[PDB]
């Protein structure tokens, strides 16, 4: 955590269905946006930190 | 493995997003339509609804 | 000569180009634009903002 691992997202197309529908994530906690929203979306970048 | 369950390791993983005043590279999995001029019509241009 | 009829049209003029622009001001709420708000949230969420 003191060193986490950023992935850029860009110049593609996504389903974040594939991502809220799994009961595997112990907490899916969005801010600023609904997750069952995100399809209706477009951004200009996404970035992934892990 | 005999760690509590708030004790144990958890992966955690961020998706942050922004939407500058600049045009979209990322989208969600919506089809496209055909376009339509002089009637009035309801639109969502890259999230512009 | 005619600077009280101008006033008139000037202080008219003032007031709805104020009133036009608190259109664009958020209040605390996540955009002044209400479709962005519209296009991202759900309606227990969107209400509140």
């Amino acid at each position: 955590v003191y060193a986490w691992n950023r992935k850029r997202i860009s110049n593609c197309v996504a389903d974040y269905s594939v991502l809220y529908n799994s009961a595997s994530f112990s907490t899916f906690k969005c801010y600023g946006v609904s997750p069952t929203k995100l399809n209706d979306l477009c951004f200009t970048n996404v970035y992934a930190d892990s | 493995p005999t760690y509590g369950v708030g004790y144990q390791p958890y992966r955690v993983v961020v998706l942050s997003f922004e939407l500058l005043h600049a045009p979209a590279t990322v989208c969600g999995p919506k089809k496209s339509t055909n376009l339509v001029k002089n009637k009035c019509v309801n639109f969502n241009f890259n999230g512009l609804t | 000569a005619l600077g009280k009829l101008q006033d008139v049209v000037n202080q008219n003029a003032q007031a709805l180009n104020t009133l036009v622009k608190q259109l664009s001001s958020n209040f605390g709420a996540i955009s002044s634009v209400l479709n962005d708000i519209l296009a991202r949230l759900d309606k227990v969420e969107a209400e509140v903002q």
